[PDB]
């Protein structure tokens, strides 16, 4: 963990945990506007 | 194997990061010596 946290690049731990949240990408990676890909509600939550 | 040129890992003098940014000394392009007592505090050379 502490190896993975140090990372920053597209590696690093910190990347991977931003995917559930901001920067956002979602639902397009070029749209108007943005929102967050975790699924709350919908019936692909644990998919996801 | 017939050989043509140096291994990549020592070629880059200053590695790039990954991701982008500042660079990074490559210690597989040189090294430095930093004694005092011979007062040699230079960095080596690669004298292909």
């Amino acid at each position: 963990l502490q190896s993975l946290e140090d990372d920053t690049s597209i590696n690093g731990f910190e990347h991977i945990a931003a995917f559930h949240g901001q920067p956002n990408w979602c639902p397009s990676p070029d749209a108007e506007k943005k929102f967050a890909c975790c699924a709350h509600g919908m019936a692909v939550f644990p998919h996801w | 194997k017939p050989i043509t040129a140096l291994p990549r890992l020592v070629q880059e003098p200053i590695f790039k990061d990954p991701k982008g940014g500042l660079g990074q000394k490559n210690s597989w392009f040189s090294g430095e010596i930093n004694v005092d007592s011979m007062d040699v505090h230079t960095s080596t050379a690669r004298a292909v």
